[PDB]
């Protein structure tokens, strides 16, 4: 006689709170709160963010509550500690994506874990102490 | 100028270039985009006047092939018709010229070829006249 | 005038006659051209000038017909719409400016820009929604999208303008689905051939990823947009996507095609197109829809009744008569023999006869027909002279009664 599939890009998120309807919110604090508060007397949190052992929060907070990356994460540790590095124009076809900083080979958001997630997490967090990182 | 007239009674005006092509001194020349569409050239054609295919409006030997036989399906037996290619098209003139002569080499009704937007050199102008095996070749001179 | 070189006397010059005519802008409305219904009128709207006016282009519009400069910065004229009324501004404003200075002013003038694109241009700019200028950088998945179909689908034929179109959008929403998928997943585009409805495929592709609809293009996506908006094969889009160093080429590639095509145009309107067409011609382009065998028909008739008239004392009795017209160059009973040294010329010459004929034509014309096809003489290569030949003509005089006797030698 003679399917495609979609593979995941990662899509990085700030991650601003989730706000919900203002019936919810309403029900939440005591009905006798509107008002009754000088609202330039309370403090509150707008933005946050840290240079850790474990990257950016993000990062951390990945690490933190679930032991593991996600794609995102992957990729951001990845972009991080400069193992891919964003590459737009002639590669002699035309590329715009990850490329491998040393090698500048292109690279899919698929294959940064299996690339390079094992030297993330060696040279990540606590680990012995490396003397290029502190003048020798 | 002169009037002549064939035994049908059909009148012309009797000049070097009509005593040649057998048809009215008058032609419609390569415009692109009017010449391009296959149906006017075979329009101008049928109606018994000179036309040239433009060949700026086309972009590979598939394309203007596939026009070249649309012309040649529309026009009657007997007629034929010229193409028009521009010289500042050096893509065009390399994937034209070997289409116009292997469909030249067939025997296809091209009956002539004119140069736009330049004058080729002493050479090209050679090659064409020799290897196209047309019956007269147009210049532009500007 | 030309036709009988009278015209070169107002110069003091001998009559100078020329050997024919070609006219490109007066059959710009014939019927038989692919020429929009609009074009056509715009076409016939102008009035033309006269010769010693003609050069009145390069400076401002003169009889409907303006000079601008193309890519390669050579002249061209075309007729003085909106939107080449545009081109000629940004050829004296953007485009004359040096490299360096080229793109502070794109930044500074970026709203005007952005405006006249959208109101007087074939090609509009691509980040508008609902009337708001905007950037690729700040409009979400959908609205992309949207302003896909909106732009590249034509909705009277139901269908994509072009194909390579059709692979555009569809590029883009498998990017999309690329963009917020989270794992391995089957395509919802199988095949591009489902965009031939393209709002279905829409609302399918961004149900499936609703975060699509209210975020804004990822950077990375905004450098993949922009690159597929330069791929060689395939049709030119049809807008301006960017302002950058590469604006003249974005607003200049593939002007031609939309005077004949104003169902892909933004509004149908030809004062956003470019129509090519002569000062000096467009005097005589007044009725529309005039047959091309009729105009060609009267400026022949025209000159054979002058003619005529001035030369023939319009007595058609006076005209001579062949048997065909045709096939010159512009440069009762007989024995023929060939010989090596004879000249093939001279040999054909004198078989085919002083009379215009079939005998004529049959040793003359260089070329025959075959079904549709031109193919060489196949009587003068059979009769082509050599040494032995030997042709007999008898009654060469009666041309329905001649017949041509070829002989040569055969075992002796």
């Amino acid at each position: 006689n003679g399917q495609v599939e979609i593979q995941p890009r990662a899509n990085i998120q700030l991650d601003f709170p989730e706000l919900k309807p203002y019936k919810q919110v309403k029900q939440i604090a005591p009905a006798e709160l509107e008002g009754l508060l000088d609202l330039e007397r309370v403090i509150v949190v707008t933005g946050f963010a840290e240079v850790g052992p474990w990257g950016s929060a993000r990062t951390r907070w990945e690490m933190e509550a679930f032991g593991e990356f996600s794609l995102e994460g992957c990729v951001e540790m990845a972009w991080i500690m400069g193992f891919i590095s964003y590459h737009n124009g002639n590669l002699g076809r035309p590329y715009t994506g990850w490329v491998d900083s040393k090698t500048k080979e292109p690279v899919d958001d698929k294959d940064v874990k299996a690339k390079y997630e094992t030297s993330i997490l060696e040279h990540s967090g606590i680990r012995l102490i490396e003397p290029e990182l502190f003048n020798g | 100028p002169k009037l002549i007239k064939n035994k049908s009674g059909k009148i012309f005006v009797e000049t070097k270039f009509s005593k040649l092509i057998g048809r009215p001194p008058l032609l419609v020349p390569g415009m692109t985009p009017c010449t391009v569409s296959p149906d006017f050239v075979a329009a101008t054609t049928n109606a018994g006047y000179t036309i040239e295919l433009a060949g700026g409006g086309y972009f590979s030997a598939a394309g203007m092939t596939a026009a070249i036989d649309s012309v040649v399906s529309q026009i009657e037996k007997g007629s034929t018709f010229g193409i028009n290619l521009i010289y500042v098209n050096p893509f065009m003139l390399q994937w034209g010229i070997p289409l116009i002569k292997e469909l030249r080499s067939k025997g296809y009704p091209i009956q002539f070829l004119t140069i736009g937007a330049g004058v080729p050199s002493l050479e090209v102008a050679s090659e064409y006249i020799e290897t196209l095996g047309l019956k007269y070749l147009g210049l532009k001179p500007g | 005038p030309y036709l009988t070189g009278e015209w070169s006397t107002k110069f003091d010059y001998p009559p100078m006659p020329f050997d024919g005519f070609l006219f490109g802008s007066r059959v710009m409305i014939a019927k038989e051209v692919k020429t929009s219904p609009d074009a056509k009128k715009c076409i016939a709207a102008c009035t033309g000038v006269p010769d010693d006016k003609w050069e009145q282009t390069y400076k401002k519009p003169t009889g409907g017909i303006v000079t601008v400069r193309s890519e390669m910065g050579e002249p061209i004229h075309k007729i003085a719409t909106r939107g080449v009324m545009l081109w000629k501004e940004f050829d004296e404003t953007i485009f004359n400016l040096p490299k360096n200075k080229l793109v502070p002013t794109l930044e500074a003038k970026r709203d005007y820009i952005i405006s006249r694109l959208n109101a007087d241009f074939q090609k509009p700019w691509f980040a508008t929604v609902n009337g708001q200028a905007r950037d690729l950088a700040t409009m979400t998945y959908e609205e992309v999208a949207k302003r896909l179909v909106e732009l590249m689908f034509i909705r009277s034929t139901n269908s994509w303008f072009d194909v390579t179109w059709r692979t555009f959008t569809g590029d883009f929403l498998r990017r999309v689905e690329e963009r917020f998928t989270k794992s391995k997943t089957l395509s919802l585009i199988q095949s591009y051939s489902l965009l031939d409805k393209p709002d279905e495929a829409i609302e399918k592709v961004f149900n499936a990823y609703p975060a699509a609809r209210e975020q804004f293009l990822n950077a990375q996506d905004i450098d993949h947009f922009l690159s597929m908006c330069q791929n060689p094969m395939q049709k030119p889009v049809p807008f301006v996507p960017v302002l950058d160093r590469r604006f003249e080429i974005f607003f200049k590639k593939d002007s031609l095609w939309q005077s004949e095509h104003l169902e892909a145009v933004v509004d149908q309107d030809v004062q956003r197109t470019c129509i090519l067409h002569g000062p000096v011609a467009a005097q005589f382009t007044k009725v529309i829809d005039e047959p091309i065998k009729s105009i060609m028909d009267g400026i022949h008739d025209g000159h054979i009744k002058k003619l005529l008239h001035q030369y023939y004392g319009d007595d058609e009795s006076k005209i001579p008569a062949v048997e065909y017209f045709g096939g010159e160059s512009p440069v009762d009973s007989a024995v023929f023999k060939a010989t090596s040294s004879t000249d093939e010329e001279s040999w054909f010459k004198a078989l085919a006869g002083s009379e215009i004929n079939w005998r004529h034509a049959s040793f003359l014309c260089s070329f025959i027909t075959q079904d549709k096809m031109f193919v060489s003489n196949p009587i003068r290569k059979v009769f082509k002279p050599s040494q032995g030949m030997v042709v007999e003509i008898s009654n060469g005089n009666t041309s329905s009664k001649t017949v041509v006797t070829l002989s040569e030698p055969v075992q002796g």
